[PDB]
Protein backbone atom coordinates (compact mmCIF):
# COMPACT_ATOMS: atom_id res chain seq x y z
CA UNK A 1 0.00 0.00 0.00
CA UNK A 2 2.83 2.47 0.65
CA UNK A 3 4.93 1.95 -1.83
CA UNK A 4 2.76 0.88 -5.67
CA UNK A 5 0.02 3.40 -5.68
CA UNK A 6 0.54 5.77 -8.17
CA UNK A 7 -1.19 6.37 -10.20
CA UNK A 8 -3.43 3.70 -8.43
CA UNK A 9 -4.62 3.45 -4.99
CA UNK A 10 -3.98 -0.75 -3.69
CA UNK A 11 -6.46 -0.21 -1.07
CA UNK A 12 -9.27 1.33 -2.91
CA UNK A 13 -8.82 -1.30 -5.97
CA UNK A 14 -8.79 -4.30 -3.94
CA UNK A 15 -11.56 -3.09 -1.52
CA UNK A 16 -13.57 -2.04 -5.14
CA UNK A 17 -13.06 -5.31 -6.44
CA UNK A 18 -13.79 -7.59 -2.96
CA UNK A 19 -17.16 -5.07 -3.00
CA UNK A 20 -17.55 -6.28 -6.63
CA UNK A 21 -17.75 -9.97 -5.44
CA UNK A 22 -19.75 -9.40 -2.20
CA UNK A 23 -22.84 -7.76 -4.57
CA UNK A 24 -22.46 -11.04 -7.16
CA UNK A 25 -23.32 -13.01 -3.59
CA UNK A 26 -25.63 -10.71 -2.68
CA UNK A 27 -27.76 -11.04 -6.01
CA UNK A 28 -27.02 -15.43 -5.46
CA UNK A 29 -28.99 -15.16 -2.35
CA UNK A 30 -31.68 -13.21 -3.40
CA UNK A 31 -32.45 -16.36 -5.38
CA UNK A 32 -31.00 -19.14 -3.64
CA UNK A 33 -31.26 -18.15 0.05
CA UNK A 34 -33.36 -21.07 1.96
CA UNK A 35 -35.35 -19.21 4.08
CA UNK A 36 -35.63 -16.03 2.05
CA UNK A 37 -35.14 -16.71 -1.21
CA UNK A 38 -38.07 -16.27 -3.77
CA UNK A 39 -37.41 -20.28 -4.79
CA UNK A 40 -37.81 -21.19 -1.36
CA UNK A 41 -40.35 -18.58 -0.56
CA UNK A 42 -43.35 -19.53 -3.55
CA UNK A 43 -46.10 -21.30 -2.74
CA UNK A 44 -46.95 -24.67 -4.05
CA UNK A 45 -50.41 -22.97 -5.42
CA UNK A 46 -48.29 -20.55 -7.24
CA UNK A 47 -45.89 -23.34 -8.58
CA UNK A 48 -46.65 -24.88 -12.13
CA UNK A 49 -44.54 -27.50 -14.07
CA UNK A 50 -44.53 -27.26 -18.17
CA UNK A 51 -46.48 -29.35 -20.65
CA UNK B 1 22.30 18.60 64.87
CA UNK B 2 22.08 22.08 64.72
CA UNK B 3 19.26 22.43 61.63
CA UNK B 4 17.48 20.45 59.23
CA UNK B 5 19.73 18.34 56.83
CA UNK B 6 19.85 18.48 53.37
CA UNK B 7 18.85 14.79 52.82
CA UNK B 8 15.78 15.63 54.65
CA UNK B 9 15.23 18.58 52.45
CA UNK B 10 15.11 17.56 49.39
CA UNK B 11 12.03 15.39 49.97
CA UNK B 12 10.40 18.80 49.48
CA UNK B 13 12.67 19.82 46.16
CA UNK B 14 11.74 18.95 42.86
CA UNK B 15 14.60 17.15 40.64
CA UNK B 16 15.70 18.39 37.19
CA UNK B 17 15.50 14.75 35.02
CA UNK B 18 16.55 14.74 31.46
CA UNK B 19 15.03 12.73 28.73
CA UNK B 20 17.47 9.23 28.12
CA UNK B 21 20.22 9.60 27.03
CA UNK B 22 21.34 6.98 24.18
CA UNK B 23 24.94 6.20 23.59
CA UNK B 24 24.70 4.39 20.39
CA UNK B 25 23.69 7.83 18.75
CA UNK B 26 26.51 8.73 15.60
CA UNK B 27 26.47 12.18 13.57
CA UNK B 28 25.58 9.77 10.43
CA UNK B 29 27.36 11.98 8.21
CA UNK B 30 26.62 9.94 4.93
CA UNK B 31 22.94 10.33 5.23
CA UNK B 32 23.54 14.14 5.45
CA UNK B 33 25.68 14.20 2.56
CA UNK B 34 23.78 12.13 -0.17
CA UNK B 35 21.29 13.61 -2.08
CA UNK B 36 18.02 12.10 -1.93
CA UNK B 37 15.54 11.31 -5.03
CA UNK B 38 11.77 10.59 -4.49
CA UNK B 39 10.48 7.82 -6.53
CA UNK B 40 7.05 7.95 -7.60
CA UNK B 41 5.96 4.20 -6.50
CA UNK B 42 9.16 2.47 -5.17
CA UNK B 43 10.43 1.68 -8.72
CA UNK B 44 13.88 3.42 -9.97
Amino acid sequence: ADLYSSPHDQIKEQLRLTIETIKERQESELINNPEYGLLASVTDDQRISTL
Amino acid sequence: QLALGDHAARQLANATKTAPQLSTITPRWLTHLLQWIPVEAGIY
